[PDB]
């Protein structure tokens, strides 16, 4: 029964995490700062979908204004206290959690505009003004108290790594499959059922001309789907390492740690697809 | 008391019980009870009843158990290889081109009531003592092996922490104990068809087992410090009162095989292997012995099986079966010498095949005496 | 050398669950929409409509086990003996089936385009009857060797299932047949009535009214480019098998690692119709 | 001074060749048939340059129709013997040399085309019909007698492999040379020179549209030599290894030696672009 | 606390930098050759970014005459002297430092060419014609002079390496900085910032067309960050763990400068983008 076998080396790892960080907090704050200024400070916006991009832009420049140190965190043995990790971690939730949370709410605001395109215009008003911060907003603050509770930094061999330390390897279970559930699962079913009964609808329909604003939309769902898919089946591999079941890979629990902030940094590209496909149509 | 020299055979003792043991011997209760005398008395290994009654109890045992199916009368590198080595696993190495056992048996002779075996314990007894003064009486003898090879010697009891020598007085035929402080053992282990984990043929993940191609093949490793007991036994042929040669010189001495067209017995390494009868060749254990430089020298030898023996103690021939599939492997403890040294300007040890000296020196301190 | 040690890597046990997790997303997504919009709402006009749809259909049988191979590839088989026999009897019908209506929509376009004139009745007759008097009950007929020889093993507290012959010779033999049903029959009868197709077109230049072929030849090539490695991969591990090819453990174990890696970018041909449908060329 | 040492035993170079190889292979049956069927036959072309594409096919259809045994002996070794490895040099040789001359004449013809529009119709027939056997198919059998006389099998440990041997390493780098002069140096600025020709007096038309067939001989040529030149430096790397330059490395030739195996299996897809350019327009 | 550990193989960097290096060069002088004959000779230039793309050509055609002396360098010893040494570091470092300048004056350009369309035309020929010279080449040779005299190749025991050797290492700390700050700080925020302003006052149009010509531009200056950008932050990470910021890594440090090789000479693929980008519009 060995019980760690910690093996921290990760020589390509430390450069190539901070490449792809590099690469995707300078496209990230570059695109959103961009697409603010043009959509929300001038009211350039003239669909119903451009609010809900605006409030992802946002949600994910406030993330790349903190991926930097996540940089310096991943190349280097950081120094900047557990105030400033208590912020970063809560930042980085929040825009985890309202990203899907938001991709649910367009889905929804697209699904109530094909199949109720009659009856249904001031629901989608106070779809996208008076519900939409009580929507997504409050509950990813909500799920957040955790995690600005239990950031601290660590007192190590002179590391001061920070990550988010919990009591128990059940915890760790509990929390990480909490998180396969609310960034995963039940926005899958809202928006692959909801797409699918649109489609289902769109065959009633004699091959008309609103499916022409539909391609945007879905190869975004699709593209953030593809995007956060293997950083969410490395999380499930390494829970179901956890409670003892596949406990044979000490090795390949470091090799499945390895991959998974290989699919981390690459999972990150959630924040540059949005204004490339502003740039593309 | 006054005693005699009788002829009248004895009964065996023995701890194992198999049929033969069974049978032929009653069960030992190990009373070793040993009285010494101080008397002189003559004593011969090779003019001694006991000697042939052991002589022809162990060719009976060795007819009864191991029955061979047909019975017939006349009408430039040093590479010491260990257990562990790669070839050795897998029955592979360079070897000789081609051409019911018994088990852990020892037994006692006890004497009959009226009888006792009188026991020379002279430390310089050659095998021939006319005038023994350490005369020790027993009723029981001590625990002798019944173990048949030409040779060698092996799991034998009677190797103290010396070198002594047994000559014939009429002839070069010589036995010559060994020294248990080196630990003089041997490893043979012969691989069979090697099979790999349980079948698994399927479409993914399917193994081959490897099949011995060679059953006729066997190796044995040879294990101690055998230079050192190698000049052990040339210094006590050259401290030997029966040594014609030159006592201040051990290169004279040099070890011999006998040459070929003779005997495969005496020729070859004519052991058992658990039912199965080796045929080695130590002419590479003899160039490490002798180190003989230029030539092979090995610490092991390739081992040849054989369905056909040679009768050691009758006129004859014994064919076996055919050998089984599987592992075969064997352990014991080197304990003595059987072979012939010629006495001249070159002293040669030629190995012998005189497997009953092997016994002639296991009894050859008792002497029956009737009471 | 003491015998042949089989052993699989550990960057194939997180990168091949990966690979079927996002398979069977897309292919359930895909074909559930492909279904839902072809065989519920009657959407088709076309001849090719059915022949997709028997492809969808066995698409969706074989996706809808997919997840069973997925944890499989990760975790001892600790369902039972039933549902591995059912999992292979869906993976060799499915591997059949597909290649027979992939052939199918080939004969069909060769007796649609040669002979325009003297052919309505029969092309209709393949799409109502000739499909499945042909293609499920041949595809059928070869499931009963892994319906009497599949079975479960435990070997050294490992779980796993596979077609278990009782000799080498059934295994070479059969991969074999594998090569001369998936590739070879089908090979040279989907290129003769393309070369047939192809030199009457070339007879056939003065008009380009039909050109519906396009997407049936990247569905044809596109399916064949996914097979390929694979079937070279088992005639590579056919020929070691019965010892026409010697090398050693080393060969054995980087062909099994290169054929659990050519399963994973082989099962991409699940997501070739929907793409196709998606893209309408 | 050890001189090679020669033994290494990789394994994904061998599994990578022959799959690569059996690729090649077949789509160079696939598309070099249906490209000998529409040209040679029903005599369909329209132009001049379809000729030199119906003659490089004709070549890479004599490569393909026996690169099978190229696949074979990158699997085993070679049991067919001498007279099959003479004539799979020989033909690997004139394939080689005579798809660059014949590159050669394509361009050239380009070059009369652009430049002399006016008074070379004449040279241009000439180009097409006469001269261009004599150019590109015999010389490159005038190229192939020392390779006639040099190939054989070698008596190897139960090998027979497959190569040309030479008494002295002269020999080599000499041949190694002329490879590199016939493959790359004349050649290419033949190329360069009529290219830069026509690109000068390009600029000359007021917008003119025949600009778009030099593209497709423009990508032809630029896939032709991206494809080639990998293995033309790695070949370069490997005679200057010789000659009592560059002794310092035996792993580093071993390592030039296996970027040779897989530089000559990548450039083997000069074997399928001319159907490829002619698939897309 | 070991000094160095140096490292001896550098296998496969010196087989892969002269392949991509002769790609580089290949294209690089085939690329500027044609567009110098074009439009610095026949004079098709029309518009105001084109003169720019010419001198910037023009540097690339300095660089790319003396590539195949870096080709050399990868797989070879220095064989040719001292004064070469100091030509090719002298011309790398005013190539470098005049396309960041000059990709910098065509954002300027962009930045009067949209914002001040109306009262800035003859400044607008000023800065085309006389100060751009001053602007961006007299920078680069005043820049250059630290590297005039600290250009010399030592006598090492059998490599000879031409790098710039210093008397210490903060020198070589700060002259990496610098290089960073000329390299990203200023430009890039100048481009950045003067892009924004484009977008910004792009939104005031109603639909126009103005914007067509202006995409080329930028994905000129994406694509020559997004190569340029891995080789800055292996330098600025070399500069990170020099200065004892970071100790621990020496193997890493063998990492760090195996990744500034590698990604140096795929940042040399800034040479490629102007010739296809003029190929392609």
């Amino acid at each position: 029964k060995e019980p760690c076998f910690r093996e921290e080396n990760a020589n390509f790892n430390k450069i190539f995490l901070p490449t792809i960080y590099s690469i995707i907090f300078l496209t990230g704050i570059v695109g959103n700062g961009l697409v603010i200024l043009v959509m929300g400070y001038q009211k350039k916006l003239r669909s119903m979908t451009d609010k809900y991009r605006l409030h992802l832009s946002v949600a994910d420049l406030l993330f790349v204004i903190t991926l930097p140190f996540w940089a310096v965190d991943a190349v280097a043995n950081w120094y900047f206290g557990n105030f400033l990790c208590k912020a970063v971690h809560v930042i980085y939730t929040v825009n985890l959690y309202s990203s899907v949370l938001i991709l649910a709410f367009i889905s929804l605001d697209r699904y109530l505009a094909i199949v109720h395109a009659t009856n249904s215009q001031r629901p989608r008003k106070l779809l996208a003004e008076k519900v939409v911060y009580v929507g997504v907003w409050i509950p990813a603050l909500l799920l957040t108290i955790p995690d600005f509770i239990f950031a601290n930094v660590s007192e190590a061999d002179d590391r001061y790594i920070c990550d988010r330390f919990y009591p128990n390897d059940l915890w760790v279970v509990v929390f990480q499959f909490q998180h396969i559930m609310v960034g995963l699962i039940l926005p899958g079913i809202v928006i692959l059922s909801c797409y699918c009964i649109i489609i289902s609808k769109l065959s009633h329909s004699k091959g008309h001309q609103k499916r022409k604003a539909l391609k945007t939309t879905v190869i975004l769902i699709l593209a953030f789907f593809a995007c956060w898919l293997p950083y969410y089946i490395g999380i499930s591999i390494d829970s179901f390492i956890l409670l003892e079941i596949i406990k044979q890979g000490c090795e390949f629990e470091n090799t499945v740690h390895k991959w998974i902030s290989i699919t981390e940094a690459l999972a990150f590209f959630h924040c540059c697809l949005n204004p490339i496909l502003y740039a593309f149509l | 008391p006054a005693w005699r020299n009788a002829s009248i055979p004895l009964f065996c003792a023995t701890k194992n019980r198999d049929t033969w043991g069974t049978i032929q011997c009653l069960p030992d209760n190990d009373d070793y009870q040993e009285i010494a005398l101080n008397v002189t008395e003559a004593f011969d290994a090779w003019n001694n009843t006991v000697t042939e009654q052991a002589v022809e109890d162990v060719w009976n045992l060795f007819e009864t158990s191991i029955k061979p199916c047909v019975k017939l009368t006349p009408l430039q590198n040093i590479t010491i290889i260990n257990d562990t080595s790669p070839c050795v696993r897998a029955d592979n190495c360079t070897g000789l081109k081609e051409e019911h056992y018994w088990d852990a048996m020892r037994f006692r002779y006890c004497a009959p009531p009226g009888f006792a075996l009188l026991r020379c314990n002279d430390t310089n007894y050659s095998g021939f003592a006319p005038n023994c003064s350490k005369v020790v009486a027993a009723t029981c003898t001590r625990m002798m092996e019944t173990q048949s090879s030409t040779w060698f010697g092996f799991n034998g009891t009677r190797a103290e922490n010396r070198t002594y020598i047994y000559w014939h007085g009429k002839n070069n035929r010589t036995i010559i104990s060994l020294n248990n402080f080196y630990n003089l053992t041997m490893h043979c282990k012969r691989p069979g068809n090697k099979t790999v984990l349980p079948i698994m043929s399927g479409f993914k993940f399917h193994s081959k087992p490897v099949i011995n191609k060679k059953p006729r093949q066997a190796w044995c490793w040879f294990k101690g410090e055998w230079k050192e007991a190698m000049q052990e036994v040339k210094e006590t042929l050259a401290k030997h009162p029966r040594y014609k040669g030159n006592r201040s010189r051990t290169e004279n001495i040099k070890f011999k095989a006998p040459g070929r067209g003779s005997d495969p017995e005496a020729a070859y390494m004519w052991t058992n292997c658990r039912g199965e009868f080796l045929y080695c060749n130590m002419t590479w254990f003899l160039n490490w012995v002798d180190n003989r430089t230029g030539q092979k020298q090995r610490n092991y030898a390739p081992c040849h099986i054989r369905q056909i023996i040679n009768t050691w103690h009758r006129v004859g021939k014994n064919v076996y079966l055919p050998p089984r599939e599987g592992e075969l492997t064997c352990n014991s403890t080197v304990t003595s010498i059987i072979a012939n040294i010629d006495t001249g300007d070159q002293t040669d040890i030629t190995f012998s095949a005189e497997v009953a000296e092997l016994y002639r020196l296991e009894l050859g301190d008792y002497k029956l005496v009737e009471i």
